Parts: structure tokens; sequence; C-alpha cells
RNA sequence: CCUAGUAACGGCGAGUGAAGCGGCAACAGCUCAAAUUUGAAAGCUGGCUUCGGCCCGCGUUGUAAUUUGGAGAGGAUGCUUUGGGCGAGGCUCCUUCUGAGUUCCCUGGAACGGGACGCCACAGAGGGUGAGAGCCCCGUAUAGUUGGAAGCCAAGCCUGUGUAAAGCUCCUUCGACGAGUCGAGUAGUUUGGGAAUGCUGCUCAAAAUGGGAGGUAAAUUUCUUCUAAAGCUAAAUACCGGCCAGAGACCGAUAGCGCACAAGUAGAGUGAUCGAAAGAUGAAAAGCACUUUGAAAAGAGGGUUAAAUAGCACGUGAAAUUGUUGAAAGGGAAGCGCUUGUGACCAGACUUGCGCCCGGCGGAUCAUCCGGUGUUCUCACCGGUGCACUCCGCCGGGCUCAGGCCAG
RNA sequence: CGGGACCGAGGACCGCGCUCUGCAAGGAUGCUGGCGUAAUGGUCACCAGCGACCCGUCUUGAAACACGGACCAAGGAGUCAAGGUUUUGCGCGAGUGUUUGGGUGUAAAACCCGCACGCGUAAUGAAAGUGAACGUAGGUGAGAGCUUCGGCGCAUCAUCGACCGAUCCUGAUGUAUUCGGAUGGAUUUGAGUAGGAGCGUUAAGCCUUGGACCCGAAAGAUGGUGAACUAUGCUUGGAUAGGGU
RNA sequence: GACUAAUCGAACCAUCUAGUAGCUGGUUACCGCCGAAGUUUCCCUCAGGAUAGCAGUGUCGACCUUCAGUUUUAUGAGGUAAAGCGAAUGAACUUUAAAUAUGUAAGAAGCCCUUGUUACUUAACUGAACGUGGGCAUUCGAAUGUAUCGACACUAGUGGGCCAUUUUUGGUAAGCAGAACUGGCGAUGCGGGAUGAACCGAA
RNA sequence: CCCACCCAUACCCCGCCCUCAGGGUAGAAACGAUGCCCUGAGGAGUAGGCGGCCGUGGAGGUCAGUGACGAAGCCUAGGGCGUGAGCCCGGGUCGAACGGCCUCUAGUGCAGAUCUUGGUGGUAGUAGCAAAUACUUCAAUGAGAACUUGAAGGACCGAAGUG
RNA sequence: AUGGCCAGAAAGUGGUGUUGACGCAAUGUGAUUUCUGCCCAGUGCUCUGAAUGUCAAAGUGAAGAAAUUCAACCAAGCGCG
RNA sequence: ACGAGAUUCCCACUGUCCCUAUCUACUAUCUAGCGAAACCACAGCCAAGGGAACGGGCUUGGCAAAAUCAGCGGGGAAAGA
RNA sequence: AAACUUUCAACAACGGAUCUCUUGGUUCUGGCAUCGAUGAAGAACGCAGCGAAAUGCGAUAAGUAAUGUGAAUUGCAGAAUUCCGUGAAUCAUCGAAUCUUUGAACGCACAUUGCGCCCGCCGGUAUUCCGGCGGGCAUGCCUGUUCGAGCGUCAU
């Protein structure tokens, strides 16, 4: 199984400037870091599950928090991406858990924000007030406020009285049913039509 | 390295079905035998339950969060109860699960 | 990166070959058409200006404000939001400036070599200078320090306040959303999608909870996802062209680019095009005055150089091949192997060592004892003690042993 | 009992012995002479006796034929990458692999970090799917090593059994009375289980694909340049004594 | 099939392109240790293949069992020579028995005895097969030899060549053509046949 | 038929080299233990397989390495070591760098390829240098005159020319 | 001549063609003299003469819930005459 | 009729022979000057033998004396072979 | 014996190998975004006291201005530099300029230094003739201005 049948030599990449290139970003970052200081170098992301059977066990950063968590948060969806929240229209809430988890962070993440005025002379009432301007601040919201549990803990204690019975016929039982009603649901109500169609006809 | 070659040496001398758009992720369902599932336990509160210093209290064990979907029947198991979270399991390993003591919960 | 040489495609099989998820780098969101401003085209190109504006027009077959599906429009409702002007200070780019031996001796034409004595080092990278230089020179390291311009960021501080716009919460109602397009057949081409791909041509040609997709054809009943046929947008990504720069276990003038040189030059071809060879005197030309022989080129003396055994044929100067000198062989081949011989020319080896017995000198680091010190803890060294029948050197004699080559 | 040739390996003693003050007994000593240098020895040139085809290369069984070689200097031909397989060394070990990336740095080095992921830890079946202990993880015969001397028996081999998945037959208790598939059988099957052995890396051998050890063909294709030679045609020019019939 | 710039059954230039060849030529120091090969068997043959065999490096296993291109013994093939027929009978006669080489067998891993079953077989529990238990170590049941074992792994060349003795099958006017074994050669120097692929001696 | 004699790398005895095999060697006075000591056998080789060593360019470490009082290179009827590939020294020449040891690395070893580039031989002072009718005398110039010039002669092109 | 023979990728493109059967184009033979062995009807040349026999795509009908299947009709050429 | 087309014969004519000889010019030759190339494993006397029908080198013989010049076309070399 | 051929050695030749060097290649890495009708890339022709080329430049021609440095350039010739300076230099920087004929190349052409047209200025006796100088004259397309055409639609 080897692929050279092409001009292959033509398209080689070889991957020599790996530590420029690495030298490059983290200069690329700091001079970020630079000019967005005070302010973290990234955003806040939502902490989402993972789609398929495979991953979802395990949730991770997604792309913003959605409209219904800006919300119930409090925050205007016009102030949030200029707070360093991003924020995501596509995703929508299909359960009450994801959407309390990101309201929480949300809140988390309002109640540890420092709002600096506009004008320094005329600070608001929205504004975070001088003599709390100053506190040891975090750069990296990633770092900060990462996934702190991805996944579901592996191991639990409980005490031998409160064992469960467990389903009734056995675990394997109950899936070996599950299947089967699962491959005979058509067949039976197709047979409860027939045989409700045969009590009319001869009731 | 070209010194060490033979070469200098030599020198002076010369069926089924069709499956299109398989999705692997459907079929994901890592699997995990009975003689193993103690493993899982942190080896210092596996020390004490295989010892005996824990005579009222019962692990529970999520398969799903250490990676394994199905529960199979390979080898055996003490006499503690265990709680087992999974899946799937195999008949032989929820049968020796109920004669060690426990019970398989299903999840999903 | 992984998925993955996997799903999948493939005469007579050689072979081909994605995508979802996941981790990461980087993250940034929006603008129109479809609405009547209708109590006032509120919009704009151009021309002339006294810089206040005024005109010629475009445009109602629609230029502004408002709305873009995440919604929005209309209501209700009560709270919040906004404009300018300085600006300390900081950063980017060119500019002035930076430590220490030319101390003594030897070799040498010349010290940058060897020896001795110093010094500087946030500088012992590199180069030059008559041979290997941290301190002779340029630079090199580090904080800064002179002078200048243009930008950007920015802690703060002065003032106007609501005519206007803007955000939040709730709602009876309304809620326009892109057509020869989508889609279908057919043909060509393409794809892993030769049952599930995309593109184009011809023919047909839509709809309003409609439409597309949901990788096996079709009908029926559901469900899930987005919302096409209009448009903009940094970054992470590519880079055998250009410009500036730094490097290498690369090549060292038949190598390395064809080209280290007046090289894409000389030269060839009608032309498209093809396309070389060729680096090094010496530290410094000090590149040979003057004399003599030649028509001249040059030769010989004689200088120059550290060297001409470096003479602009020029560092070093191999081999093939040639000339002279010296030695030798040769009656239709030479060359080679074994073994003598002759001639020529050479490397070794040897020159005396060691041990006793006398005699004559020069000295007391002889044995024992005491103290100190170190060690392997019983062995040593150091300082006093020897008073010459004891130790150590030197010179004369004698003896033994071992010594080179060839032999009986 | 004589006569002659060639040789002297070893390097305290030990041993076997004898003819026993010692010896010819597990390997040469003793005495003497000349010379102490080109005398011995060596190198080169040449003569002499004997010996001796010109090298590759190719062919088949082999020669012969053939092909290359005037001479000398410098280049000059099994390399690199990817993916396998076996063996060697190394680390860790039911795990293993830091280097896509991040941190850090005296800055392409070194050092540090972890999520996912790869391979291994389970197989079989087209698939739905199911999924590996009757027994001190079994019996018998061998088997190194150990043993309390009765035996215990590593690795490995032969053989009979046991379990898991696939195939075929029967069809139990139960019941959405038509679902479920227990139990008992029979053939093969699988590098299957039956007290894990793998992952990474180094070195070497062989394939496999790339120009693939080096030098060559008649070719094929894509895009360009030529009628100054020559071929034909057009327009406009030029040229060809003296005789005979 | 003439000419188209010394180029024409398809001009010249550059590129794809280091195109392809199974065919030709070449392929670079030394020493040491081993060391070969030509129908064995299968496939439709030539413009064919694998494969057996023969080898080298590593290892590992108790390098354990010993085995052997040999002789002897017993028994086959060759009964063929031969002796006798005052033994019978008449190479085809036999008491007996040739030479050459040649097949099989010659132990504790073996030999029997006993018990059952049999789905084998036999008229048959009868033979034998499979098990079961026991007896045989008093000599392990000829000679000679024995650095000669076994099993994997990886790697390589050669696998329908030449000559000769013997045996055998066919032939030709005469030449000769197939096979089977063995030896030599290709891979090999030395001594002798004046000389030399096939001779003799000896490696 | 008989006696004697000649000699092969064959056979016998001895020495030395290598390979293989079998033994010994620590309360270490003890060793490039990867060593040393003892004993025996064997020695051809194409294709092919394997091991060890020599050499070249470059890299890390090290030798307190060599060197203008002469590095590298080159020449040598001059020597020493190694079975060998090779290594080392003497002498001459020359002018600026270079080597030993252990590892690392490769564009690493030539007699051939009608090679590639460059250089040079024998042939060999050889083949030729012979179409187009043809040259001669004096003087001058000059170092030098068949092939320069002037004069003097002789010729040729022959008007589709040597104009 | 709404032609023939050519050419071009195509063209509101070009040539023959400033042409018109005493012409243009294609063939074969090759001055003059001589000259057509005798007769056909197998291959071929050409006749829109009747047929649907073969019969593509488009179009038409039937079945089904549809995909789809089944039917006729079916140009030229071929076939028949 | 015409033809640098192919063929047979006759008269004339002659150096085609028979049968060769002689003359001229330019070469070849020698000298002065100038001066290559092809080719070249190494070399060049033969005879007999050298199993593979081939010797130049081997075996056994004949032999065999420096350095050369002009010619020649047997081998050996030599044909863009 | 010499000559000749061959062998060995020393020196001298031929030739350019070897060794050492290296203002050059080759490979990697980092940074940057900037050609042209306001006339590019390329081509040609010229320019120095004494140059053919390379280099630099354009009739302001190995160059001008400006800023900086501060005493050269160099092969010869000739001049320097008030050195206590508006200043050497084949110096550096570079913001102002010059920039021949061409070329996408632009009046029409170009194998010609060919032929024009429009508008100004100057000179020669010149209202007429002659000469010189300066500024212009390509195509496609857009916005606008102005002049128009057409029973195409109307009003009057």
């Amino acid at each position: 199984n080897n692929h050279f049948r092409k001009h292959w030599q033509r398209r080689v990449r070889c991957h020599f400037d790996q530590p420029g290139k690495k030298v490059t970003r983290r200069l690329a970052r700091r001079a970020k870091a630079a000019a967005l200081a005070p302010r973290p170098v990234d955003k806040l992301r939502p902490i989402v599950r993972c789609p398929t059977v495979k991953y979802n066990r395990r949730t991770r950063l997604g792309r913003g928090f959605t409209l219904e968590e800006l919300k119930a948060a409090g925050i205007p969806r016009l102030l949030a991406p200029t707070i360093g929240i991003a924020v995501d229209h596509r995703r929508k809430n299909l359960s009450e858990e994801s959407l309390a988890a990101n309201v929480q962070r949300l809140k988390d993440y309002k109640a540890r924000l420092i709002l600096f005025p506009r004008k320094s002379n005329k600070p608001k009432k929205a504004d975070t007030p001088k003599d709390q301007q100053t506190a040891e601040t975090t750069t990296s919201l990633r770092t900060s406020f990462g996934v702190e549990q991805p996944l579901a803990p592996g191991f639990t204690e409980i005490s031998k009285s409160e064992i469960p019975a467990g389903i009734e016929g056995g675990a394997y039982r109950a899936l070996r049913k599950a299947r089967s009603d699962a491959r005979l649901v058509g067949v039976r109500e197709k047979r409860a039509k027939e045989k409700a169609e045969a009590e009319a006809n001869k009731k | 390295p070209t010194r060490f070659s033979k070469t200098r040496k030599h020198r002076g001398h010369v069926v089924g079905m069709r499956h299109f758009h398989l999705l692997r992720n459907h079929y994901w369902r890592p699997s995990i035998n009975i003689d193993k599932l103690w493993s899982l336990v942190p080896s210092d509160v596996r020390e004490q339950y295989l010892s005996g210093q824990k005579k009222d209290t019962a692990p529970v064990i999520d398969l799903l969060s250490h990676g394994y979907a199905k529960l199979l029947g390979k080898g055996r198991l003490p006499e503690i109860p265990v709680v087992v979270r999974a899946r799937y399991v195999s008949a032989e390993a929820e049968r020796k699960v109920k004669e060690a003591g426990g019970v398989v919960e299903l999840v999903a």
C-alpha cells in the first residue's frame, strides 16, 4: 500500500520551520495580549456536550452562549460581545441542564467582571467604582473558566443497604426485550388495526 | 548509517453486503471483562475493599466514564457487592455480578 | 494531527480513495431586494464660490432614514445609554558615544609565534593588520545617552445635555424573505459517491408551512434539520517571483548555479533557440638601475626580495611524454616467478654493562634513641644524635658473569 | 658396532623413570677460533638455470568466435524517502508513545505539560447480533531445574477434554399466544479463550513503490520557428552568335 | 514518396523527460570462515512457470533420543552356474547349491498373555481394531563406526548442462539414438601422458 | 622376469601462521578475564552467505597533541613494521596549517563502461605543400629579399577578359 | 445555382466565381493508322413499385400506489419485387 | 519520323592486342622551409602438434647479428564494414 | 666500441594534478508588500581630460540639487583646502529635479530618422514667402456639458 504512482516529489512538505512558527505564534500572542490588556486574550465560552453516542459522555467548550442563555442571565445581546462573551445564535437549548449550567457560568463571569467607565470623569451606574477597580485579575478565560469536570465521576461509594434491586428479569433480558419490541413495533400495531377491523366487521 | 551496509563490503565484487456512508461512531462500544472490573477502582480504595475494611459500603463503577460501553463475563469476581452502570452487559457477566452480590444497571 | 489506506469505486485488476465526530492553531461579525417619508427626496455627481452658500443636473420606472429571519413591524410600559477637546506617560524608526599591553627577552623579512609580567570582560562573535591578536584597528555585550520626524496606544482631566436618536421587559395582531431559478429527463464530463457526487448543454419546467437535505429505486404516513436561486468580511494557511537579513556535521574552481572572472558574456544558428572556457607573483612592485652581446625577441653579468628553486609564461608544481648526464642490456619481442652470482648502494648490531676484592679521595640524608607529622595503624618522612671497622658518590687496579657477526 | 644429512620448539622446580654421589629421564649444551665491519644481512640494475599465454566481459556444459582496451591525471555507478517483515540492543510494561499543540529557553538546541488519538488489552459473523473458568485454569506421557528423595514439575511437544462466535437439528419455563430461545445434540470453522506481551526506539538483512545501480533506442505527446536551399503559382523586370531546311 | 535551409514513408526547436527495454556494456580496499547446483513432483506447450533437493548466518531445545549410500544373520528377486541321476523323476530333472550387486527386518519406543466392546470382519467370542490389567532388568538381545542431534527464523544461487564406465531398450551401409546408477567437469591448483576440457597418479 | 636408482603441493617427522574444539585461571601477591596458560584436530574454491580490519571528506569529545627553529602536499636505485589493504621514519622540495584515540556521519576506495573533461605519444620530420603555361637581370631598402619597389627583358588574360 | 467540387474551430466566413454545359470537376486511356472473339444477368449500378418483414429516439394506449412493465405505431437504410 | 533507351551484324578504321618499344610535361626521388591524420592490449620469421576443425605468445624443431633507404601488395592491419 | 631501442637514477622540460585558500554557489530560517498612460519591464543610441567592456548616468549625461560626514581621488595629466571651511570625495543618505529615440506606446506610419493637421511665439524686406521654437491631435468605456437626429410617444 504505497501511493507513490503520481508525481509525488513536487508536493512534498517538510516542517523545518516548526520551532520558528512556534516562535512567531508566541510573538503574535504576546502582541495580542499587550494590545488587549487588561482584558483577557480570549472570550468566554459555554460548556456543551459533544454529538454522537461515542462522544456524548464528555463535555467541552462551544462556540458561544445562546440568546436564551443571555436573556436568562440578564446580559443584552449587544452588550455581550463587547465585554468578552462569545455569542452563538444557531445553537438552541433543548434541555434545562445545559441551559442552567451556562446561565450559572455567565453569572459567575458577570460577578467576577470589572467594567471600567468609558469616561473616567463621569462613571455610570453599571460601571465598576474605582475603589473596587483594583484586584488580582486573570488573562486566560480558557484556564480560569475551563471545563472542570469533562467526564462523569467514574467511582462512587454507597452503603450496602441502598443497593438498588435493578430491573426485574435481568439487564440482559431487558435489553433483549427492548430490541425485540423495537423490531416488532410495526407488526403488532398492524395486527392491532386488523383485530379492530375484524371486531368492527363482526361486532 | 552508510558505513555499516553490506554494500561497502561488496565494493569491488559487483464479500457480503455493502455499507454506504459508514459511521464508526454508531458502532463504538468498547468492552471490558469482569476480571479487570476491580482495576477501575482506585488502588488504595481497592486494597481496602479487598482486605475487607469496608464491610458496609458498596462501590459504584461507571463504565462510560472509563470508556467502556459493554461489560463482558470473562473471569471470576470476589464475594464483594459492586454496582455496575453500563450501556450493555452479557448474560454471564450479569450472572457473575449477581453471584458476587451486586446489580448491573443500564444507562445511556 | 487523527479519522484512514477506512466507508466506497475498479477490465482479464493493475490500482484508486473521501467525509462526520474528536484534539489543536486562529477566531468576528454582518449588508441588500422584497413596506408609503407621503405632513413635505429628508439622498447624491459635477460647476462657480466671498467658503455663507448658489446653480446645472441625477433621481419618483425610487436616491436617504427604518427592517434582513438571530428577527422585525405595531402597541403597552418604566427605567437606563450617547457629543466634543486636551492629555502625563509609553511604543515603533533613523541618529552622537562606550573596556583593557603595542611592557621586556628569543626566533623571524614582518610577531599576530615561544617565554615572562599585567589588564579588561553583560564585550574570549567576526574581520583586518607583513605568520594563530580579548587589550593595534573596525567592530562585539549591556544599560543607556545626544538630536529629529511621523504615527499608534494610553492613566487621567475639562466641558453640552436630550431637539433627537438607542438599549431592556411583555403582547391581541401583522410578520413581505431572491424563477427559465429549483427540480425532472437526456447527453457529455467528473467523483470514493460506474445504486448514494458535482458541473455544463438541450428539452420540460415549479410551490406556499412551501422548498432543499436526511448517501438503495418507488408509493403512503410521520419525524429531524436548515432556509437556495443577491452581497461583504481580518486571522490562523501557501509561497522554486521580488526586497532586506541571519544561518548550515552542504561544495571548495572538471565541485558548487550554465556563470566565484567585462556570463546568459564570447561564439553558433535564417529563426525558434543553443551556449562555453577562464580564479591564486609577492607582505610590499620592491615588476630588474647600470654594463655588455644581439636587427629584434632576448641572453649574460650585476641586483630587488626572506625567497626569482616566486620574472606579469608568475603559490605549490604529480603523471603520461621529452632532452641532457651517468650506469647497463640487446643474434626474429619485451615484461613476470623461484634461486644464486656480480656491480652499485644501504639499514641494523657493536663500542661495554652488572656484581665482588683491594687501594686512594670527597662528603656525612649509616644503626639505635627522642619529638612532631602523615598513614595502610605499623609503616614512613622531617628536625637533634653518627665522629668515621658505619653509609653514599668519584678514580685507579684485579676477578667472575653477561654481551655482536660468521664458523669448527 | 660404525658412517652421513636436516632440525634444537620450550624456558625456575614439580612428572614418569633408570644403569641412582648421578643420568642420554616432561625439546642443546659445553669448548675453541677469526672478525667486529658492509664481513653477515638487505634494496636496485643486469647475466645465468628452471618456470610462466593478454586482461576482462559474454556464451553455453565448455572452448573458440565476438566485443572493449594508444597513454596519463581528475572524476565516475545499489542512494534517499514512505510502508512492511525477521533478527540485535535499549526504556517502560497491560500498558506504551513528551515534540499536532502549549509552556519555557542561554532561542531551529535542551527542559517541562496534558486532552484527545494511534497500536495493544477479545473474538466471531455477510449482517442483525452475540461474546470466552465444571475442575488448585483440567486429565495422560515426556521434559530442564529443585526436592523433605515421597515427589513438585518451567519453557515446549503429542494427545484427550472444557469455554466463546459462526452453521444445521430439537424446542423448556414463561407469554403483547406469538414473541422469547433455555436445554440437549452434530460437523467443520477462527493464528479465538484456556494464569495477558505489547508500545516506542536503534542497528542489520530482504522486499514493495518511487529516476530507484549507472549509460542508453526506433518512439509518443504539447506548444512554437522556418519557402535565404528546393517545389509550385502570381506581380514586375532582364537575357539567348552564326549556319541548314 | 521527390522537395520543403547538408535534416523527410513525415522538417527544425524547446518541453513532458532522468519516457520504457526483459536486450548490450560497465559496476571501485584487504584478509578470514563456510560453500553449491541441471525432469524430484505438479500444472496446454512455445516468447512458460512454480516446487523438491543442494547452501550460509543466527538462535533455541535435556545438543534428549543415537543413527549409518557398510558388512553379517533371517527371508525375498535372480534357481541362473554347478554335483548327481550306484537319490526319485526327467533352463523347463532335483537332496543340495552359484558370482555380481539388490528389497524387507534385526527390541524395553519391544515381545507376548488376559479382560471386555466393536460401529471392521468371521458360520461363530472367531481373527483383528480400540481400550484394560499383568508378565517380561539376569545379560537390552549381530559387526564396525559415531566433533555425524533436533526444531524454527531469515537470506541466496542453481534447479530439461557436457563427458565417461556399467546395465538396458531400439537401430544404421557406416555413423548412432533413448533411459537408470555412479564418477568427473562447469568451481581445481600439483606430478606425469613432448603438447591439450574429458587419460593416469594425487587433491 | 629380476636388481638398483629419479621425483608431486601425495605420505611420514619438526618448526611457524590462522580457524575450530576441549580444559585451567579470585576469602584475587590481581586481569588490555574482550587477557593469559595447556592440549588436540584441520587448512583448494566460482555463484552465494557471514565476520574482522585498512583507507577518504566532515562532526562531538579527548590527547594540557604537531607546527614559520617549517603544517599540508610532492619526489626518492634510502630504510622499518604488517600475510595484506596499508602504516611509520630518513633525505630533497615547499610554504600555513594538520594529526593520533573513542564515538557520530557520508556525494567514501576504479583498469576497463566504442567512458566524461583535460593533457600527451608512436606513426613522423612521414603523407605531402604537383589544376589555372613563367619567369630572368641590375640598383635601392633592409639584420635578412624567388614571392618589396624602380628600371630592364620575357610572357599571359584576349573585349561572353585576369578590363 | 436553395447547385457541383473544395476549404474553415466557427462566423453577417472563404474559394472555384470577374464562373454557367463549345463550361466546371473527376477518372481512365494515351499521336495517326488498326480496333471492339459472340451472348447473357451471378456480383455489382440504380427504380420513392408495393409491403411493414427488420425497425432508434421522441410521441400514443393499458396495468399498478408508483418505480416500472407490456402493447401497438414506427423515418432512412437493410429486406422483397 | 524522333531518341545520351536495350540488341545483332557489315564496310572503313585503328597499339584491343600478337608484343611490346620509345618520347614529353607533372609527380614519385633528393635538398631548404613548413608539416598532419587514420590506427595502435602487447607485439610482429617459420614448420608440426596444441580433441571443442583457431593461434602470434604454449610444446618440439628449423634457426637467429647493429642502424638503415627506395619500392611492393602475400598477410597482420585497412570499408563512416 | 659508438649510434639506435629499452631499463634505472639526477637535473631540466611539457602539462596542470595535488595541497592550502575563497568578495561565489547551494539549502534552511526570519522579516516586508512596493511596477505601469503622472508612461513600466525590456530595447536602442549616447555621456568621462585621457574607456572598448563592466559599472553608473541621460544633451543638467561616470552626473545636478538637498541632508550628513569631514580631507580626499589616484593609472597618468591637471587642479585643490583660505585647514579654523556654504567644504575634497569613483563618500554615504536621499524627500527636489533632469530623464535622448523607443516600447502596453498614443496624429498616420516605420524595412522611411517618411508624411500630416490644430493653436501660439520668435527671426529673416515681408498682409501672401521662408525658417526655428513651444503646446497638442490613439482606442474602448463611465459621469456630466453642449450640439443634434428620428410621426418613436404626446401636448399645443
